[PDB]
RNA sequence: AGCUAAAUAUUGGCGAGAGACCGAUAGCGAACAAGUAGAGUGAUCGAAAGAUGAAAAGAACUUUGAAAAGAGAGUUAAAUAGUACGUGAAAUUGCUGAAAGGGAAGCAUUGGAAAUCAGUCUUACCUGGGUGAGAUCAGUAGUCUCUCGAGACUAUGCA
RNA sequence: UUUCAAUGGCCCGUCUUGAAACACGGACCAAGGAGUCUAGCAUCUAUGCGAGUGUUUGGGUGAUGAAAACCCAUCCGCGAA
RNA sequence: AGAGCAUAGCUGUUGGGACCCGAAAGAUGGUGAGAACCAUCUAGUAGCUGGUUC
RNA sequence: UUGAGAAGCUCAGACGAGUAGGCAGGCGUGGAGGUUUGUGACGAAGCCUUGGGCGUGAGCCUGGGUCGAACAGCCUCUAGUGCAGAUCUUGGUGGAAGUAGCUCUAGCGAAACCACAGCCUGGGGAACGGGCCAGG
RNA sequence: AAACUUUCAGCAACGGAUCUCUUGGCUCUCGCAUCGAUGAAGAACGCAGCGAAAUGCGAUACGUAAUGUGAAUU
């Protein structure tokens, strides 16, 4: 059985594997460690333990050997507790007489799951800016509609508009102090 | 079209193309002679033939603006959070600008040309994790009246959310062409006179809004002998900002025979209207006054500001 | 699947045999769902468009544009309806092309033959 | 046991800046009189496996992480029993609407994120 | 249509082009850097005189077969040609980029070549594409302060 | 002297269905005009050449020019898609900016200068009290699914 | 990355011959471009069965794709007696 | 007191155009006017020449 | 003590030129079966880039820009599967050169050739020279 | 200095690689048997739409009649 399972699976072919340049990692759900390995491989194992989190809490997941035939009712789980230090106790009173390596195992989750769960509280209570994508086509578009826009603008010419329109309207004293003798005689000689 | 040969349908496309130039010229030189005969014929096809702009095919929308005063929109501003500035009070403006977390020397370059701009604006390094609401109700005590934020990203500036305080109004702009002095040809370097102000094209009634928060970041009254003007042109939905300084000179073109010459100061940029919330800002629990919609805005002749 | 062999699955055959059908073939190409009260009054789902038939955009840019199919453009399997239309640079409004597919029938244009086909799939007049 | 490369020059291909037509990518060359496979005084180095790196530092980055690819929320996950040795690596090629969920998600692991920048806009 | 110059911004410059023309490009290209950075009036009077021969185009680069000539010691330079089928498609450039900055109520008294390039059009001969941008001399607004 | 179906062959002809085939310098010479244009007195020889866009919406109008065209505009989600039309590499060319210049040169090694870039942040952990909270806590009541108790919930209390 | 300073540093491929040298090929760039398929024979290895072994000339059969897969009557090849 | 048969892979080897390329054969059938020219047999060839890809 | 991909983990010592030739392990490309409950108009593939990183290397990952419809990792199968050369094929483009030409000119306008630079005296034994060494 | 030369970068040309596409080719398999003196294959000349360097047709000249489909051709 086990023996046979891993022969094919770890060295053969495993939809769960991936390949990496250090060491291969496992995407199935039911390993406690992530990589594939024939201690990690929850298909090889049949007496396997791990703990996963189901929205917000952490549970034991336990198969045995005597299960294996049945999928639906492979895999039982026991909630653990919020109390760290009983959460360890109940792994270690589920798991009574397992190999250690496997309850070092399941402890070592069951500390990454409470850390994760823990640093996901606070960043709730945290405020942190939202991620905007961005989007190529409007990015695009605004980029050619801005230089149609500023051609358009004429900035220079309605910045010079302006300020001759309230040169002569006089918004400024009885003699601006902005122009100098001969461009305040041209003006009152026009505008007058 | 028909013709699948490429060779054949780009023979076929000159020589259609030859034959409408030819009936164009033709057209064009017999409308020249008649033109000249009867100088009257001339006048009444460019009065007719005016040619067409996306300014004056702009989609129709009934908020905009009509110059003549109207007492309705009046009432409405006496009291408004701005009425402190556009009143006999005179509140002076105080600005608090301030960036993101954790900014880089690239935002400061650009923070500083910006206070530059603004005399009596007041720059602080954003510490730790305060909040922009945090933020406006402790610059709110501190006679500050207007606080600005400017957003940056892997050192670039891209937003600014400018909130008017104490509760006023909050607008947010995405920015764009960011460009300091020492970029732009033939820049000047700015003296510590108060800039004057030219704001233009704010047709829209929601330009009124805007326009009026962008105004009330000046001093009111200005150094007329530092010839120091800053302009924010609302065109097409992007609004300018440039800064320049004028002097006035003649010029032959103008009908008034006069004309002033111009010299950026910097910093130019280029501002889109994202989104104006009722009260300080908040992008979670915020009430939008006003949100631009992308697809909307693929529309060449609409637009909002 | 497909199991007869006298259809073929090639999407080189499917692709010549739509696009260079002959106009018999192309008026069945370009058919339109009937709308839902049509079409359990007329026990029937779907007809090719006909000239003068009133019809409702349902999709692309003009959505909800509802009016006659002014004629029935076979070479380019194109519908053209009234008042849907795009201003050019001159003013002139030139005609915008909507796929059969993507309209509804909200009225037929009956007449004998369109009611012998009626009662020909199954349809109570 | 920190980070120490033997090398960090490439190997480039002999007169591969002579000629265009010649890409850089190391060729071993094979002319018996050339003086580079006969390894001279002055011309350019060969790949050796002496130059080859520890195996406890190989494939590491400068912070002392492996980049590990990620293309989805599930492969963040797959890190969570090992955000002390590996960095997750966004892939190219996913939208920026994935690798924001992708960037949350690691961050609630404290998976480290080579790229969690790209793509995005950020709005305080 | 995009120049190789990041001028031509509208407020203060005027464009214009001619592409695919048949000209040589290599006397196009001395006649372009002579004629560049000249004040539009002072370009005017320079290629007329080229035209009548009181004037030479000092060919520069490819000046290999050219005589030298001493009116070619303004610019400093020896060798010098006077090109006449270079000269008119720049004329008639420069005609067109003056009537465009009127039109678009530049100062006409103060315009300058800010931009000239010329580029090898296809091989139809050696054809030549011109663009020439002449822009408002920028002056400097005193402080005074 | 003679005839004779079937099992058999089949690069042609009339059709049909496929493919671990080629993907426009490939696959037929020919994806388009193709045994065509063209070459030769003739027998014969024989190419190159595919892609705008969803839609021509193929750029009205004003203006310069003898014209070709240009420039203001205008259409489009995009003209960094304008029929010389998807993408647009290299060789090569022009302009601009910076730097280096005296002949084996490029190149290799080591640093300087200038320009530029990368990531690494204190924030959490532990402990104490107060205030409220809720369940995996009730000297607690019910339902559902599995195998007494294991998960999921529903009320009620917060010691 | 560009450049500078100090030190060093020849142009590759082929052929030649003792290595050379010399003589050949190379203006540049892109694309294309050379131990392939098959029939025998022998070796080694793997696999199935084993005094046996080899279904596919052919027949049966395959309801959904049917040129596949599945099944084998009589011979026959090699091996052995 | 039999050890073989079958399949697959590898390697070597012998044939087929047989790693690619490079000299004209010769013959058959035509065209034009001895000689010339055209098309197929025909991948008839180089004891060699040049090249042969991480 | 958890360190059983037993094809893993671990400890120790020695050694390291290399033509022909021999033997292993890998990188990359087109297509196929399976798989990743895979990536993609919120931008696939390609291309550009003095952005960053990984590998001794073949190569691979990634940021930005451009772009606009498809594409990849892993296990296996398959082959028209990797170029700097062939006086290689096709196409494109250079210097010669605005030269030869049809004083200065005006228009039109080539081709051969091209590994690459280019001041001399001596020596570098196989020419050493132009290319090295020592000098001017 | 300047020029020229050289290098690097930006933009603009030139060029048409790469990628993606594909009413084409190639290969295999399957069914079928049908030219002509009642004028064939092929060639030429016309016709009318055209873009023909394409197609259809034959002075009844994109064909006419008949059977249809049923409102277009573009």
């Amino acid at each position: 059985q086990d023996e046979v399972i891993w022969q094919v699976v770890g060295h053969e072919f495993c939809s769960y594997r991936i390949k990496g340049e250090a060491q291969n990692f496992c995407r199935n759900e039911y390993n406690v460690t992530g990589l594939c390995n024939r201690q990690s491989c929850p298909l090889a194992n049949s007496r396997y333990a791990t703990v996963r989190e189901d929205n917000g809490k952490l549970y034991l997941y336990m198969k045995t050997i005597e299960r294996a035939h049945f999928p639906s009712k492979l895999w039982q789980r026991i909630k653990l507790s919020k109390n760290y230090a009983k959460a360890l106790e109940q792994i270690d009173q589920q798991l009574l007489y397992w190999p250690g390596r496997q309850i070092h195992r399941c402890k070592q989750r069951l500390t990454r799951l409470t850390q994760y769960l823990l640093k996901a509280r606070r960043l709730a209570l945290k405020h942190q800016p939202a991620l905007i994508p961005i989007k190529p086509k409007q990015a695009h578009r605004e980029a050619s509609r801005e230089r149609k826009a500023l051609i358009a603008a004429k900035l220079e010419k309605n910045i010079e508009k302006e300020l001759v329109k309230r040169l002569k309207s006089g918004v400024y004293g009885d003699q601006p102090l902005n122009v100098n003798e001969e461009i305040w005689n041209k003006v009152l000689a026009a505008r007058e | 079209g028909k013709i699948k040969n490429k060779i054949v349908r780009q023979q076929q496309y000159m020589k259609a193309l030859h034959q409408k130039n030819k009936d164009k010229l033709e057209r064009r030189k017999e409308r020249a002679k008649e033109e000249e005969k009867d100088p009257e014929k001339k006048r009444l096809r460019l009065s007719e033939n005016i040619p067409a702009t996306i300014e004056s095919k702009r989609v129709y929308d009934e908020t905009i603006i009509e110059d003549k005063p109207d007492e309705e929109l009046q009432a409405e501003l006496k009291d408004d959070e701005f009425s402190a500035y556009f009143s006999e009070e005179r509140k002076v403006p105080k600005l608090l600008v301030t960036t993101s977390k954790r900014a880089s020397r690239k935002c400061y370059d650009f923070a500083s040309e910006l206070l530059d701009c603004f005399p009596n604006a007041e720059f602080r390094k954003r510490t730790g994790d305060i909040e922009v609401h945090e933020i406006a109700e402790a610059a709110a005590k501190r006679g500050y009246t207007d606080l600005l934020v400017l957003n940056e990203d892997r050192k670039k500036t891209n937003a600014l959310t400018l909130v008017h305080l104490p509760n006023g109004p909050s607008f947010y702009f995405t920015l764009s062409n960011l460009q300091t002095a020492k970029e732009i040809s033939n820049h000047g370097r700015s003296t510590g006179h108060i800039p004057e102000l030219i704001i233009n094209n704010f047709s829209t009634r929601l330009g009124m809004t805007v326009a009026r928060a962008f105004q009330s970041l000046f001093i009111q009254t200005p150094q007329i002998q530092g010839r120091q003007v800053v302009t924010i042109h609302c065109q097409r939905d992007f609004l300018f900002f440039r800064r320049h300084r004028y002097a006035f000179r003649e010029k032959s073109n103008m009908p008034d025979g006069i004309g002033t010459g111009l010299q950026e100061l910097g910093p130019r940029f280029t501002m889109r209207l994202r989104m104006v919330q009722k009260g300080v800002w908040d992008r979670k629990e915020g009430e939008v006054f006003f949100e631009s919609n992308a697809g909307e805005e693929s529309d060449r002749r609409k637009f909002w500001l | 699947m497909k199991f007869s062999r006298d259809v073929t699955s090639s999407r080189r055959k499917q692709r010549k045999a739509h696009f260079g059908a002959p106009s018999s073939v192309r008026r069945v190409l370009m058919s339109a769902p009937l709308s839902k009260e049509l079409r359990e009054q007329y026990k029937i789902r779907s007809l090719p468009v006909r000239r003068d038939d009133q019809i409702t955009v349902i999709r692309g840019s003009n959505k909800g544009r509802e009016g006659k199919i002014t004629s029935v453009y076979r070479k380019k399997f194109l519908l053209l309806i009234e008042r849907v239309t795009r201003e050019k640079a001159n003013g002139a409004s030139a005609p915008v092309g909507i796929d059969a597919s993507k309209v509804v029938i909200t009225k037929l244009h009956l007449d004998k033959d369109r009611k012998d086909l009626i009662v020909r799939k199954g349809g109570k007049v | 046991v920190n980070i120490i490369k033997k090398r960090t020059k490439p190997f480039k291909r002999h007169q591969s800046d002579r000629f265009k037509r010649v890409g850089e990518s190391w060729r071993k060359p094979r002319g018996i009189d050339s003086c580079v496979r006969r390894r001279f005084r002055g011309t350019i180095s060969m790949p050796k496996i002496g130059y080859g790196n520890n195996k406890k530092t190989r494939y590491c980055m400068p912070n002392g992480l492996k980049a590990f690819l990620v293309r989805n929320v599930s492969d963040v996950e797959l890190l969570l029993m090992h955000n002390k040795t590996y960095a997750a690596e966004i892939a190219g090629n996913v939208s920026a609407r994935k690798r924001v969920e992708i960037v949350e998600k690691a961050r609630a692991l404290g998976v480290k994120v080579t790229n969690a920048g790209a793509k995005v806009r950020s709005q305080e | 249509v995009r120049y190789s110059a990041s001028p031509a911004l509208e407020t203060k410059c005027a464009k214009a082009r001619g592409a695919y023309l048949r000209t040589h490009f290599k006397n196009s290209r001395e006649v372009a850097f002579t004629i560049n950075g000249m004040s539009l009036k002072k370009a005017f009077i320079f290629l007329d005189n080229v035209k009548e021969h009181k004037q030479a185009v000092p060919f520069r680069r490819f000046n290999g077969g050219v005589g030298r000539t001493a009116q070619g010691k303004e610019f400093g330079v020896t060798q010098a040609r006077w090109p006449v089928k270079s000269v008119k498609f720049f004329y008639d450039l420069l005609k067109n980029a003056e009537a465009n900055a009127e039109a678009k109520g530049l100062d006409m008294d103060k315009l300058i070549i800010k931009h000239v390039q010329v580029n090898a059009a296809p091989k139809q001969s050696s054809p030549s594409h011109i663009e020439i941008i002449v822009a408002e001399e920028e002056e400097a607004v005193p402080k005074a302060n």
